[PDB]
Order: structure tokens, then C-alpha cells, then sequence
């Protein structure tokens, strides 16, 4: 009865979903005022024909349901479409929402040395914490940025939690952590369930395996750091939370530099290659669709090269500059890269073609389930392309390197430490965030010490020191996009640990011998099969019964991850064997 | 929060869709 | 039309048939417990089976109508109670499952039967048999022969069905988007979006547990004392400084110390304050004592009961002819219809329980001013809160001797002042540790904290941590000793029984304020106090129409429970307590047991 | 599964309603 109900919804939502996702790409293509009009207007089509699909499906009972996908279906519009809000607080909400998001995207702050100059996150205060070598510098652009923009988001955010807790709980949800962190939650599949609860554990006792490794990374950083600020940095304390490369210390990478293991030694640059074989766009994005065919995956539809956008359109025409692959439907899909000839760009247009397969691949789903297992596979995807990709091994296979290099192992720890400032840096940081949020929405932190615990948290778990007391008059937590834009964090700790599982098993059926971190599937129908057989299911099936069919383990492992680096690990601790390990969390700059 | 989506990044809140 | 208004008009056709059904129920419901028949029991089914479907096609229906559109607050809670209390969440067969376990478990306790051994043929069950050997006999051996024949005769058949059944309701409360079925279950206490008042249900683990590390000490100090003196009626089984045998405590659980008052008593030189002699001598009768109840009620500003109530009411047993089920139960029909079961007796404790269950009729009326769905407690811990208020105060020497059952001569001596409140201690202080740790630990298992392979084991560490009460014989995963109580086995809560105790007391160091009582709490009678009925009266109409949390400060000034009261009732006991065991070992060998 | 308490007592889940 409620099957031919869903065909009906099927049918029309693609129609529906079609306009409302061209919409959004014409926009962010080309930022006209219009195309905001139609995607507005289109916006609002689809969240009532959603809506009104939402009662017409509470008008079933699941429990009367037999059948499982159609059950799997039906929940998803149910536990959807719902207002559960005052008209009045969901206005407060929604604009709250917005008010955070354009104060982040507008934010400016001024140097009090040149009261006229102002600079925005992007690119002006971002360039200074990606590049900049000078303490002062880089402080009043960290500082500033949460002394201004983040004091002001303060009293949102308190606002924020409160409103978002209501709905969560008006749904039975402990709070608004308890309801994010049912994106893993599985029911009805027995050996396949999984608790909002187990998270919580699964995620704490991983992170105690990393603790280590971690330790000496930042011992040995530390170590560097020193040399580059002898006056700002102590053996023994925490590292100053503005010296770490970003604005928030989210990645290590832009210390590469001044961490770099083996300095005189063959910097990889092929970058410099693809200049002096004078490489494009166009072959950026074709070597990769290559690699993809090379596993036994399908071309990139035409569709694909005519309607993507692999380039800055020029001032004739402005667009958002965010590497972002789009699963329109009717067949349709495309990418959207102000492309660039460096190997950053290359990668990550793999990273991004992944997640172009994985949409290809569950196309052929439900309409509904035409999604990734959770919210961490899909950033998992990309990630073990643009890993392959890395691996010396391909670079000569394509030929941007030269046959002429020796693999070498001072090599090899260029290579990790690098794949480290960005891979593991990252957990310490993902983790402590998500867990001050989930903390802070059960209601375990008390407003008056909210940034008081934030900092007792950052020094205690990432060994990291705000270089300034911060009263509770500021956000520093929603001074970062992700926080104050309302999106679940803790993707970017079950994609990094799912990332390395996926990989090791894709090898070990590519028969691949030695080191993990020199793996390229390119080459391997065994290894494609196997990684498509996972895609093609989307949302069909539990995400623990899928990450089995892949890796024959039914949750999250850190082992693969642990071995991947495990070689950077031994040199590190040797590296560190007169350097003292860990941090004293009761040292400040301000000391 | 929302049923499908139609792309794989995360988009400023304000000019969202 | 509105959408408002529709409401409007679904409610108002709903609560039509709803309060005939109620009442059909309710009435052949007590038809039976007072007269099993075959008929009545039919009778009773047909009736249950006809509102359960009711209420279910009523719940459906109710959730066509969103909340966010209605502003109107009343039509609102109404609509919420019906349509948040849907219940068939789970699938017909797997709700036919937890049915027939719930069935089987409840019929395996009531039917459970120990075989003396010196008898293959006699054997007895809880109720009378193995009950009045844990309440009365001093026989370690025959106490313990009980309390295990008990854990491991009828415990043993549950584990496999209590396993069962912790499966389904975790089903059934996820399936609700709740974290478990002890999530769900604190559900109760939770007060989601009114501004000042709201309440999470992750607040009452916090609550119920900082609460009672404020207890530690006192409960710590009546454990010094009990152990104390049960050495002197078993000197060749208990340590020094070990926990007390879980057999030889006076219940077949040890959820009171009741009955450990013959040893216990601090002066049994002085004299009794019992007066069932005084009844019988002035030829008091159940009618007598409920009247004298009325009067305590009136005295403060209540109504009187109904003619029906004295009317339609058992407050006798019905005899051999009429077959009754003699548990003091007050009973709302519906319809301005209340009665009370109660088999009564000419006892000075047969006549405080008239007190309590008069204040749940009380109770049951006030709020009769509500519509059928907000005629509720604030919570499942504020109606025995009520009825417990009454028996404090009618148990006071101040209010005896003015009913004429205490001579007007009586002396009120700090001695016979200590009897009464360790009395007191040993069925309140003493089944807090116990209340604490058993849903502790049902909440874990329900969370998933406690795994199957170490379900005993971890009910023993914390009955030995928490309770300092250690079991007299090891026990493996095939014994269910929790599951050896009506409510584990009959799917009930049991934290009700933590916070009513808290609010109880709060209840009355406010009322008594409010009759300007001058000295110490636990000699205050609120009787002949307007003042105290009407501020109780106040949140009594209330009901299930506001915040729990709202009730409480509308009578306390204060929005949470709080156990500062309780300590000040106790106080005169803790500060002699702390006084008798100078010279004693205070606290607890988690680890020492009978069989070491 | 129970809005009003058709009394004040927790019977036996054995023979009631
Ligand atoms: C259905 C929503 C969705 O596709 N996503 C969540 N989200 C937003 O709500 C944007 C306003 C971030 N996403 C995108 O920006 C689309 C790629 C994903
Ligand atoms: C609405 C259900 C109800 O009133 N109660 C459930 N119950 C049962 O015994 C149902 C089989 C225990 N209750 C009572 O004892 C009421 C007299 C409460």
C-alpha cells in the first residue's frame, strides 16, 4: 500500500529535486541575485512538497511495514518535515542560524597599526595563519578575529543550544548531541545495531591508541618550532593555539616547512612537472577518470565535462570557490573547482571525482537511500583516491615523476610527517571540539565556565594554549565555520579512522606487498569491485554491515590507521629520545 | 537534517539553498 | 477549518466516550478485587481490551493535529498525552512477546512456591508463607534457606525471560528515538520548553545521585549502629566491619529495616507509643478510623469525602463468601466516583495507611477541576509524597493525644523522641541505598553498561559498595536476584520511591512554616492549619496541568528536590548516632562475606 | 502505555486491565 505511495514520491520529488539542485549550482556558478530568487523559490517548493509528503507517509505504520527497504524508506520522510517548534522559536532559530553564518562570512577585523586596513578570514587573516613567521602578527589576527566576531556570536550560541536542545529532546533525543550522534544509530538488523551511546565509547577508546603517536608528533613539532620562536615556545608546556598553521590549528600542514624531516632532500613539487609540460584543467580531471577506469569504474559522463566548472570563470562572471561535487539526479552531475595546475588540486580532484562515483554508484538506489552509509564514508571516499594518488608509485606511472628517484626511506619520512601534520594533528583537534559541544549540549558544562573548560580541554587533549586569557566573553569555539554553521564535527574522525580500513583491505585484494603508505590501487578490478559493491548499496544497508563487506570488520579500527604511520612513529620516538614527551597543561605564554 | 543531499561540501548557512 | 479547532472538536468528541469507558473499566476492575469471579475477571478484560483500543485509535487520530500550530497550552498537554502515550511502537508479533513474558514473569512470581525440604510435598510462597519468615524469624539458617529457595527456585526462571524482555523495551524505546528503556523511563520526569522550569532527563542521575552523597553520612551511621546490635543476635556470623547478610535484614530483599526494631530499639525501657490498645479499649472500628482521618483533612481545609465513598468503599474485609484482594488501594472510578480497598484492622499502623490512601482520594478529587488527561500526579513520586505527609503528621504524640488514643499526660522524653525516629530511619533512611541502587542498576543494564556474562556479579558489587549489604551465598548468571521483586518482574519504576521520600519531607517543612511551628520538624502535626491545607491544596488541583517542577516551588519556594528537610527531620537520631558508635567501626569491607 | 492511573496501587500485570 504505502509502496505505490512511495513511487508517487519518487517520481515526482526527482523533478522537484532536479530544479532545486541547479538551482544551487547556477548560483554558486554564477552569484546572480536571480538565481538566488528561483533557488529561494525552488528551496521552498521542496521543503513543501517534502513536508507535505512527511504527514502522508505518518499516515503509515512502519511496525505494520514487513517489507525492510521500503521500512528504511518510510522512516527517513517520518522522521522528517516535523516543525516540532514554536513558529516563534523556529523564526528565533532560523535566524539565529543566519545571523551566525553572515557574521563569520563578514567578519573583519582592523589592525590597530593600520586602523584603515581590514582583513577577512578569507583570504586576508587566513594568509597570515598559513604563512606568516611573525608571534605579533600572527596573534592580533587570532585574537582579533575572536575578540570581535566571536564575542558577538556568544549570546547566539547560548541562544542556539537552548532552542536546538527543545527540538531535539520535543523528539525523545537526550539533547542536540544525542540527536547528531544518531546519524550512526542502527536498529532491526541483529549483529548489525549500534548504540548513540557506543559512539561516545568507541570514539574515546580509539583516541586513547592515538594519544601516543600524537604525543611525540607534537614533542618533535615542538622541537622546531623552538628554532623558528625561541622566546614564545617552552620544551615542556603546551604550543601557542596561533602558531599551529591555520586559524584554529584544525591542520599542521602549512609547518611542513619548518618541520620538514630531510631538508636539502628532493622536495616532492610536481606541481612544477605539470608547468613545464605545460599541463590544464583538462588533464588534470582526465588522468584522474583514468585512474577510476584503471579500477574497473565507469567514465565521467559527457554531461560531466560540458557542465562542470573546473575553472574561475573570470570577473565576467563570479562563483563560490569550493572544490564541491553535485548529485542533481536525472543522471546529471558535475564539479565545481576554480582549478589550478598543483598537485593540491590534483588530489583533491580525485578526492572529489570519488565522491562523484560514489553518487554514480548508489544513483541506481531509492531515491531515499540514495545516500552515503553515514556521515563520515563519503569524506572517506575521496580521501583513499587522493592517498593512492600520493604514492610515488603513480607519480611515475603518470609521469610527473621522474624514474630516476630512489624511494629511500629519509624520503618516506618527508613524505608521512607531512600526511601526519594533516591526518593525525586533526583527531586531538576533531575530537576535543566535538566532545565540548556534545558536553556542553547534555548540559555537563555550566555557561560560566564555558571557554574556561574549552582551554582546560584544548591544553589537556591537544596540548594547545590560548596566548591570551579569554573571559566568558567570548566564542572561541564558533569563531570556526563549522561550529557557528550548525554541521556535526565528528565526520572528520570516523572518515580519518574509516579512511586507512578501506584502503588496507582494497590493498591486501590488490595483493599490494610492503608498506601501507606506498599502496596505489591503480590497476586492481579486484579492489574496485569490491570498493563499488559498498557505493552501489548508498544508505540500503546498515553503515556497520557495509564497512564488513569491504574491511571484514563491523566497526571502526584504528589498527590500519595506526600501521599507515607506524614507520614515522619508530623514527619519531628515536627522534625524541632526549626530548622530553607530552606537555605541563599549567603553562601559558602569559606565564 | 535533510533528506538527500545534492552536493558533497558543506556551504556557508546564509546563501545555503 | 482551524486546524486549532479541529483539535477542539476531537478532543471534546474524544473526552466524551473516554470518561464512560474509564469508568466502565475502573468500575468492574474493583468489582473484581473485591469479588474475584470468573465473570468479574471477563468482565474486567472486555472492559480494559474495549478503552486500550480506544485510546489507541484516539492516539492515532490525535497526531493528524501538529503541536507547533496550536498556541492554545491546554488543548496542547492534552493532545501530547495522547499522542506521545501511542503506544504498538513495536511490531504485532514482538509486542505479543513482551506481553506473554510480562504475563509469565508476573504469573511465576505470584504463583512461586519454595518446597520445604523437610516437606517435598508443603511448600510455601512469598505471600504468607516466606514473607513472615523474613519479617519475624531469627533464624540465620532458616532466613537464609528462604531467601536463597527464593532467588534460586523462581529467580532462575526469570533470568531467562527478564533477558528477553530488556530486548524488547530497548526495542520498542529507541524505536520512540529514546536512548533506552531507563531513558524513557526518566522520561517522566522531564519538562521540555517552559521557560524557568524545564527539566532534562540526564538531571535526575545527577540529581538522584549528588542528593544522595549527602546522605552517605547519616545512613553510613544507622548501618554502624543496626550492625551493632544484629552481632548480639547473631555473634558467630557477622564482622565488625563487613557488610550485613542479605537474608538477616528483616525483608525478603531488605528494601526496610522494619522489623530489625525489636533489636535495635536505643531505649526498650521506655514505653511504647503504639495505641492499637487504646482502639481496641475505646472499641475503635475502620468506620472510627477513616472518620478520624476525614477530621485531620477538614482540619486543614479539605472536603469531606462523598456519600458514595462511604457508600460503594471495602474498608472491610468482605469475608469467605466475597474473595478480596486485600492491598490498601485508593481508587479514582471517574464520574466525582472514589473509593478505598482496604481490609482494615483496629492498629495504630492500619490506621496511619487510612491517612495516606485518604490523601490520595483527596488528591484523586482536587484535581478532578482538570480535564481527564491532566487528572495526574505532577510525577509518579508526588502521590505517595501526599499520602506519606498525612501519616508523619498523624503519627505525631501532639496529634494522638488530642484524637484520645495518648494520655493528655503523656511525656515526650528525648528517649522515646530517639525510638520513634530510628523507627522512622529503618523504613525510610534504610530503603534509600536499596531504592538508589537497584534502578542504578536496571539503567545500566537498560543502557548497556552491564553485560549479560556479568549481571550478577555487578548487582553484588553494588548492593556491597552502595548498600553495604553482601550476599550470604555466591551467585552465577543463572540466578535473576533483582528480578526477584514484583516490580522488576511486574515492569514497574522504582526511583518513585527515592523521590517521593525527598519531596515528602520538603512538603512538610514548608506546611509546617506555613503553621508557624516552632521547634523540631518530626513533633509537627499540620492538623487545624488552613494556611498549610490551602498552599497543598493549591498544587493538589494543579495535578497534571503544570510543570512537577512548578508544583514543587508553589508549595516549597524552590523548583528541585532537595534533601536538606530530611536531614533536619533525622538530625536528633544522626547526632546520637555519631554518639552511640564513638566506639564503634563505622562504613564497610565491600569484599568480607558469610563465605570466607 | 497509560495516561490515568485508574488507581493508586501497582497490581499484578497477571489479571488486570
Ligand atoms: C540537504 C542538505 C544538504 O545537502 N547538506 C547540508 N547542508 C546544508 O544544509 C546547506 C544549507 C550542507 N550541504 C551542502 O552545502 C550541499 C553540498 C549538504
Ligand atoms: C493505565 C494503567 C494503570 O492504571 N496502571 C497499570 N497497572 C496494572 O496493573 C495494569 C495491568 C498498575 N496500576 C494500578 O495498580 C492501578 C490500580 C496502574
Amino acid at each position: 500500500q504505502a509502496k505505490t505511495f512511495l513511487d508517487k514520491f519518487n517520481h515526482e520529488a526527482e523533478d522537484l529535486f532536479y530544479q532545486s539542485s541547479l538551482a544551487s549550482w547556477n548560483y554558486n556558478t554564477n552569484i546572480t541575485e536571480e538565481n538566488v530568487q528561483n533557488m529561494n523559490n525552488a528551496g521552498d517548493k521542496w521543503s513543501a512538497f517534502l513536508k507535505e509528503q512527511s504527514t502522508l507517509a505518518q499516515m503509515y505504520p512502519l511496525q505494520e511495514i514487513q517489507n525492510l527497504t521500503v521500512k528504511l524508506q518510510l522512516q527517513a520522510l517520518q522522521q522528517n518535515g516535523s516543525s516540532v517548534l514554536s513558529e516563534d522559536k523556529s523564526k528565533r532559530l532560523n535566524t539565529i542560524l543566519n545571523t551566525m553564518s553572515t557574521i563569520y562570512s563578514t567578519g573583519k577585523v582592523c589592525n590597530p597599526d593600520n586602523p584603515q586596513e581590514c582583513l577577512l578570514l578569507e583570504p586576508g587573516l587566513n594568509e597570515i595563519m598559513a604563512n606568516s613567521l611573525d608571534y605579533n602578527e600572527r596573534l592580533w589576527a587570532w585574537e582579533s578575529w575572536r575578540s570581535e566576531v566571536g564575542k558577538q556570536l556568544r549570546p547566539l550560541y547560548e541562544e542556539y543550544v537552548v532552542l536546538k536542545n527543545e527540538m531535539a529532546r520535543a523528539n525523545h533525543y537526550e539533547d542536540y548531541g544525542d540527536y547528531w550522534r544518531g546519524d550512526y544509530e542502527v536498529n532491526g538488523v541483529d549483529g548489525y545495531d549500534y548504540s548513540r551511546g557506543q559512539l561516545i565509547e568507541d570514539v574515546e577508546h580509539t583516541f586513547e591508541e592515538i594519544k601516543p603517536l600524537y604525543e611525540h608528533l607534537h614533542a618533535y613539532v615542538r622541537a622546531k618550532l623552538m628554532n623558528a620562536y625561541p622566546s614564545y615556545i617552552s620544551p615542556i608546556g603546551c604550543l601557542p593555539a596561533h602558531l599551529l598553521g591555520d586559524m584554529w590549528g584544525r591542520f599542521w600542514t602549512n609547518l611542513y616547512s619548518l618541520t620538514v624531516p630531510f631538508g636539502q632532500k628532493p622536495n616532492i613539487d610536481v606541481t612544477d612537472a605539470m608547468v613545464d609540460q605545460a599541463w590544464d584543467a583538462q588533464r588534470i580531471f582526465k588522468e584522474a577518470e583514468k585512474f577510476f577506469v584503471s579500477v574497473g569504474l565507469p567514465n565521467m559522463t559527457q554531461g560531466f565535462w560540458e557542465n562542470s566548472m573546473l575553472t574561475d570563470p573570470g570577473n565576467v562572471q563570479k562563483a563560490v570557490c569550493h572544490p564541491t561535487a553535485w548529485d542533481l539526479g536525472k543522471g546529471d552531475f558535475r564539479i565545481l573547482m576554480c582549478t589550478k595546475v598543483t598537485m593540491d588540486d590534483f588530489l583533491t580532484a580525485h578526492h572529489e571525482m570519488g565522491h562523484i562515483q560514489y553518487d554514480m554508484a548508489y544513483a541506481a538506489q531509492p531515491f531515499l537511500l540514495r545516500n552515503g552509509a553515514n556521515e563520515g564514508f563519503h569524506e572517506a571516499v575521496g580521501e583513499i583516491m587522493s592517498l593512492s594518488a600520493a604514492t610515488p608509485k603513480h607519480l611515475k606511472s603518470i609521469g610527473l615523476l621522474s624514474p630516476d628517484f630512489q624511494e629511500d626511506n629519509e624520503t618516506e619520512i618527508n613524505f608521512l610527517l607531512k600526511q601526519a601534520l594533516t591526518i593525525v594533528g586533526t583527531l586531538p583537534f576533531t575530537y576535543m571540539l566535538e566532545k565540548w559541544r556534545w558536553m556542553v549540549f547534555k548540559g555537563e558544562i555550566p555557561k560560566d565556565q564555558w571557554m574556561k573548560k574549552w582551554w582546560e580541554m584544548k591544553r589537556e587533549i591537544v596540548g594547545v594554549v590560548e596566548p591570551v586569557p579569554h573571559d566568558e566573553t567570548y566564542c572561541d569555539p564558533a569563531s570556526l565555520f563549522h561550529v557557528s554553521n550548525d554541521y556535526s564535527f565528528i565526520r572528520y574522525y570516523t572518515r580519518t579512522l574509516y579512511q586507512f580500513q578501506f584502503q588496507e583491505a582494497l590493498c591486501q585484494a590488490a595483493k599490494h606487498e610492503g608498506p601501507l603508505h606506498k599502496c596505489d590501487i591503480s590497476n586492481s578490478t579486484e579492489a574496485g569491485q569490491k570498493l563499488f559493491n559498498m557505493l552501489r548499496l548508498g544508505k540500503s544497508e546498515p553503515w556497520t554491515l557495509a564497512l564488513e563487506n569491504v574491511v571484514g570488520a563491523k566497526n571502526m579500527n584504528v589498527r590500519p590507521l595506526l600501521n599507515y604511520f607506524e614507520p614515522l612513529f619508530t623514527w619519531l620516538k628515536d627522534q625524541n629520545k632526549n626530548s622530553f614527551v607530552g606537555w605541563s597543561t599549567d603553562w601559558s605564554p602569559y606565564a | 537534517a535533510c533528506v538527500r543531499s545534492h552536493c558533497s561540501s558543506l556551504l556557508p548557512r546564509i546563501h545555503c539553498a
